[PDB]
């Protein structure tokens, strides 16, 4: 269910078949960063995007 | 229902104050009364029922607690304890209860006061570091090549156990068992009296044909009548798979068209039966060991080779054979080579004592683990001279990998006992209340040493303490039998460094630990 | 497991290994793994930031 | 007229019972504070035995069941997770603050200006101890490491071993260092491997210069120390191989029967043989390890450990250079291993420890390690000692982090307490009382370390304040904002001098939880309590 949110934010396109996985269905991204809460968990940010 | 509102569960219990720390103290002195009478040469047995029908009958501290289940957290901690200091050094079990619960009690004399109970554990502390640093100062060093002198420290050792009557045997065996299992390899020492020198007890006979055998000894009988059961100078190959044919992991249907295929699969099934004994054969052993089943077809092939085998060996069974022996185990047969076999066993035999065949391999030449075989009257007679004579095992190995030597008979507890008293003199601070009485606490072990001698106890520690004061008798204490005060190196009752340091270690800390809780909260669900 | 009575089956002296064997025999209890005897306690168990991290 | 089924309370009842549930809790745990404070030792239901002087350890392994209550207790626990210091100390702040603030509101005090003040209060302290309690550690050396050290485990079972203790800890927080992207260095903790185990003294606790395993060799065939370690870290099991659920043996010509078991089996054999080829000694798999591998590498003369944790192995890799190994498989479609991937060690032993045995990986190469081996009296005295020690951990690693200490002892109560009291009269009408209540329920922290020692808190606190007042009136009094308390003796003491710090960051996380913990219970003014 997350999948058109995901690729509504950065722009990829869902890939079903290796066939079809080219360089065009890629979403740009400035950087994609897994951070920390002080020791209470883990988020992972990707922050930045060609084409929001 | 009816709902009454709260902040912790209904079954929870609190309490706070002076009760909880009174209620630990005597909780502590408690389970030191139950075992005070079990202390010296004269100590008194006791009988212990097993929750599953068995009895235990012993004067050794350890498993006269662990047999005891009790509800107060403060008798957990006192057992605990107990296991602690049998683990540890394998002795002074009884000693650290008493000087424990001596040591809390001259600390509640304190807390009756007002008096905060870290005062006490810094105290308690400060004496602990001076008791260390004076036994190690009124020390004296061991000869370990000298038999004579480590059969002495064993028989002192032992001396306070129903196995004393057989004083000599028990200490030979303790000291050749000891000896002959300790190792070096890769530049590293070992003893590890745990997996190696096992004891095997079998009723019936007498105490005194009791002995350490020069190899390894299993409960097991040959394969088939047609082995032979005396091999002069055996080659005994060691193994874990099996001797017979087995499944895959792979799910493997066959699918058989032709007539022949069925007949044809169990020839190989056969052939390959016979190309592993026949890859065994090549080394031309005598004796095959396997920890898992042979297959009939395979005794018959080993036969031909005039082999004989013994399986479903536990694995400690055949570690301690490869170490006696001087074999390796192997896996694959395949893969066997000549250093794998084990030659250095001088004789192997399969004899019947009583209505059950034994295997003995009892005549190795540097062998690395031992059985010490135990005859005697019951199980329970047994199983107490199994306890003395691991008892005397740690106190040897103990002294092997710590050559210091101190008197016993009560003799250092007070020599510490004179020297931080001397100590305290010159401190001028509200802590050397606490530091005077942990000081004198120590004197419950000569104390309870006169007790269950049936001598006076005031006069003759009275006695003590002068002679104590005076400037060379560190090393005079009481005569456990007869009632009186005698020189310990006359009398030549002398105990390892490393026990008493553990005993006085550990009873301290107890105290340390039971002095610092003055709330409990029970009933609370685990929640995990 | 529906025992009820088991005494007409064990008797009044069952030891361990009678009950260990009828258990079994019926297959309820769970087959034996093997485990360290007693060692040493680690207890400890993940949680975050739990990495040694080369420096850079 | 309502017709719900459930109990209903509204307004002071159910503000009354709130503050009676965080009052209660924080009673539970207000004798557990200070170097005066003792432990306390809990019973389960089924005799499990847990002595310790950790507040969130204590609420944690409490049954509760008010929800302000529980809030309280993960109040604690999250102070826990974020500092790993100040547990109590934060869940006294809070309910003495909720105990004021439903004193200020039964004065028909709105909860709304209560909570308005409370907020400004707890912003002006965090701004004041930011500009003028803090102590720069950089002008106090590794003695200010010490200092904290020694600061976080009085009231521990290890308190008195202090002198010991807090060497052992800055080593092994200082073995650890590293420093991240940006050149900030960094500390992690948990990294550090603590073992217990019951035996010697506490004094003999070793810190050992590499990695401690709670593991043993597989086989007694192995050797038990080897000099030159080449260790090889590996993610998968070592036995005979089995095809997956989607391939099946069916045989038609049963002459393939015997070549197809022996490829079982020398599938294995062949990748143990290429390990060992590669040159290592020492084998630590994640996996299993069945007894014809183990043979393997009796033979070989390596040491083999199994069912190594996940964690351990992590750790042993990175500290000596190996690298995780999942599959021999490299990018060229073929089945190798090699020599690169291999970690080193000055040692590795397998030593006995009271009738156990450990492997110990000693000075591992191009990363240093730190394990520490807890010597107690019994199980229950080495989970003690186990909290304790990573509390001061926890204590080490925020000050090296962040290179601001603060005065213990309660003079950073007392200072901002006097402040906040002056502060108060330049702010509103009625959050003028919420911040003064505020300041006076800071004192809660000092009147409860002077009520553990037996001391005159009253006159001691009184003290404290006028000192306080006295540095922050005259401008040349500034030295006696260090002023604190020596609870041995029971009198006021210059603690900066004394050596009794704390991280900036332990004050002012405690601060903020404890406020918005306050504020989210006195939001509440009616609880409907639906049946089950
Ligand atoms: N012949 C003896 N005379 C006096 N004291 C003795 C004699 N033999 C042993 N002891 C004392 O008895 C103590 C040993 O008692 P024991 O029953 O072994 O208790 P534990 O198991 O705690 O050591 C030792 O401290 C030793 O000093
Ligand atoms: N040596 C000391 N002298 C005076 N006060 C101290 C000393 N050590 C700690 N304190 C104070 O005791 C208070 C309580 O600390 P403690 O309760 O042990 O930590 P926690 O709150 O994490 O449980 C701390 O606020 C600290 O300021
Ligand atoms: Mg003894
Ligand atoms: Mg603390």
């Amino acid at each position: 269910e997350d999948i058109e949110f995901i690729c509504k934010t950065i722009g990829t396109k869902p890939v079903a078949h290796i066939d079809q996985f080219t360089a065009d269905m890629l979403g740009s991204a400035e950087l994609a960063e897994e951070v920390n809460l002080n020791g209470s968990g883990k988020l992972l940010k990707i922050t930045g995007c060609a084409s929001p | 229902g009816h709902r009454p509102v709260l902040v912790l569960s209904q079954n929870t219990k609190r309490e706070s104050g002076r009760k909880v720390q009174s209620g630990n103290i005597n909780a502590a002195k408690t389970i030191a009364d139950i075992i005070r009478t079990c202390l010296g040469p004269k100590s008194m047995m006791k009988m212990l029922l097993d929750p599953m029908g068995g009895i235990v009958m012993t004067n050794d501290g350890n498993a006269i607690l662990r047999e005891i289940q009790v509800q107060h957290p403060a008798a957990k901690s006192m057992i605990e304890i107990s296991r602690t200091q049998d683990e540890e050094v394998g002795d002074g079990t009884t000693s650290v209860i008493i000087l424990a619960g001596e040591m809390l009690s001259v600390a509640e004399h304190f807390l009756e006061q007002q008096m905060h109970p870290t005062v006490v554990i810094s105290a308690y502390r400060k004496a602990l570091d001076d008791m260390i640093s004076t036994l190690k100062k009124i020390s004296i060093p061991v000869d370990i090549s000298d038999s004579d002198m480590m059969l002495n420290i064993i028989n002192s050792s032992i001396t306070t156990k129903a196995i004393s009557r057989w004083s000599s045997l028990a200490c030979n065996i303790a000291l050749d068992a000891v000896k002959m299992v300790q190792f070096e390899e890769n530049g590293r020492k070992e003893i590890d009296i745990k997996k190696y020198a096992r004891v095997e007890k079998i009723p019936g006979g007498i105490i005194e044909d009791s002995c350490v055998l020069r190899g390894v000894m299993i409960n097991k009988d040959v394969t088939h009548p047609r082995m032979r059961r005396y091999i002069k100078n055996p080659r005994i190959v060691l193994l874990d798979s099996s001797l017979e044919y087995k499944k895959g992991e792979s799910q493997t249907d066959i699918e058989i068209t032709r007539e022949e295929d069925f007949t044809r699969i169990l020839q190989m099934e056969e052939e390959y039966i016979q190309q592993l004994c026949e890859d065994i054969i090549q080394l031309k052993p005598d004796v095959v060991i396997t920890e898992k089943g042979i297959s009939d077809l395979a005794q018959h092939y080993l036969m031909r080779a005039n082999i004989t085998a013994i399986r479903r060996v536990r694995k400690t069974d055949n570690n301690r054979i490869a170490r006696a022996c001087g074999a390796r185990i192997v896996s694959r047969p395949e893969e066997l080579r000549e250093d794998d076999v084990g030659t250095g066993a001088g004789l192997l035999e399969i004899k019947k004592i009583g209505d059950e065949y034994f295997t003995f391999i009892t005549d190795c030449k540097d062998p690395k683990a031992c059985t010490i075989l135990l005859r005697g009257a019951s199980k329970e007679i047994l199983s107490e001279v199994e306890r003395n004579l691991q008892d005397a095992m740690q106190v040897c190995r103990n002294v092997l990998l710590d050559p210091q030597l101190v008197p016993g008979g009560g003799a250092s507890e007070m020599a510490v006992a004179h020297a931080l008293t001397e100590k305290s003199k010159a401190m001028t601070g509200v802590e050397q209340w606490p530091y005077r009485a942990v000081a004198q606490a120590l004197e419950v072990i000569p104390r309870t040493l006169i007790q269950n001698c049936g001598a006076s106890t005031i006069r003759l520690l009275t006695s003590l303490r002068a002679k104590h004061t005076q400037e060379n008798c560190e090393t005079w204490g009481v005569n456990g039998e007869t009632g009186t005060l005698v020189d310990m190196k006359e009398l030549g009752i002398w105990e390892p460094l490393a026990v008493k340091l553990q005993t006085y270690k550990t009873a301290v800390e107890t105290a340390v630990l039971l002095l610092r809780i003055d709330d409990i909260v029970s009933g609370h669900k685990k929640k995990g | 497991g529906n025992f009820v009575r088991v005494t007409d089956q064990l008797g009044d002296d069952f030891f361990a290994v009678d009950l260990e064997a009828f258990l079994q025999e019926f297959g309820l209890l769970p087959e034996k793994e093997v485990l360290v005897l007693t060692s040493v306690r680690n207890s400890a168990t993940c949680h975050s930031e739990d990495s040694d991290l080369e420096i850079d | 007229p309502l017709s719900v089924f459930g109990d209903r309370s509204t307004g002071e009842t159910i503000r009354s019972q709130n503050v009676m549930a965080a009052a209660s809790i924080a009673n539970i745990v207000k004798s557990s504070l200070g170097p005066v404070g003792l432990d306390k030792m809990l019973v389960d239901d089924i005799g499990d035995v847990t002595i310790t002087n950790d507040g969130a350890t204590i609420l944690k392994l409490l049954e509760v069941e008010h929800p302000a209550a529980k809030v309280l207790c993960e109040l604690a626990d999250l102070q826990d997770k974020e500092v790993g210091d100040g547990t109590t100390s934060v869940v006294i702040i809070a309910a003495e603050l909720l105990k004021n603030a439903d004193e200020l509101v039964k004065q028909k005090i709105h909860p709304t200006s209560v909570i308005s003040g409370y907020r400004l209060a707890c912003k002006e302290a965090v701004r004041y101890i930011n500009e003028n309690l803090i102590v720069n550690t950089d002008e106090l050396g590794r003695d200010c490491l010490i200092n904290a050290a020694k600061t976080s485990m009085s009231s521990k079972i290890i308190g008195i071993n202090g002198d010991f203790f807090a060497n052992m800890v800055v080593d092994a927080v200082l073995a650890i260092k590293y420093t991240d992207i940006r050149g900030q260095p960094r500390y992690p903790v948990n990294s550090v491997n603590i073992l217990k185990a019951h035996g010697r003294s506490q004094m003999e606790s070793m810190l050992i210069s590499g990695y401690a395993l709670n593991c043993v060799v597989g086989s007694q065939g192995m050797p038990k120390r080897i000099v030159n370690a080449k260790i090889a870290c590996l993610d998968f099991s070592l036995q005979k191989t089995k095809m997956k659920l989607g391939v099946q043996v069916v045989i038609t010509d049963p002459e393939k029967l015997d070549q197809i078991r022996q490829r079982e089996s020398d599938i294995t054999k062949e990748r143990i043989q290429k390990i060992l080829a590669t040159g290592a000694n020492v084998i630590l798999t994640t996996g299993g390890i069945d007894d014809m591998c183990l043979k393997y590498f009796v033979e070989a003369g390596a040491m083999a450990v199994r069912r190594v944790l996940k964690r351990d192995l992590k750790r042993i890799a990175k500290a000596s250079g190996a690298t995780i190994l999942s599959t021999l498989a490299n990018l060229e479609g073929e089945e190798t291993f090699e020599a690169a991937m291999l970690g080193q060690a000055e040692e590795v032993v397998q030593e006995r420890i009271c009738d156990d045995e450990l492997i110990l990986i000693k000075n591992t190469k191009a990363r240093t390690s730190a394990s520490i081996i807890l010597r107690g009296a019994n199980d229950f005295m080495c989970d003690e000692m186990e909290r304790s020690l990573h509390d001061a951990l926890c204590v080490v690693k925020r000050v090296l982090e962040s290179k601001s200490v603060v005065p213990g002892g309660g003079a950073v109560e007392a200072a901002l307490s006097i402040y906040l009291e002056n502060y108060a009269t330049s702010m509103g009408s009625r959050e003028q009382l919420a911040i003064a209540e505020f300041a006076r329920s800071l004192l809660v922290i000092p009147n409860t370390l002077a009520v553990n020692a037996a001391q005159d808190s009253t006159d001691l606190v009184a003290k404290l304040r006028a000192f306080h007042n006295e540095a922050q009136v005259n401008p040349e009094r500034k030295n006696l904002k260090w002023i604190g308390l020596d609870l041995s003796n029971g009198k006021p003491r210059d603690n900066k001098q004394a050596g009794v710090f704390e991280p900036t960051i332990v004050k002012v996380k405690s601060l903020k939880f404890a406020t918005e913990a306050a504020i989210t219970i006195l939001r509440i003014d009616d609880l409907i309590k639906l049946h089950p």
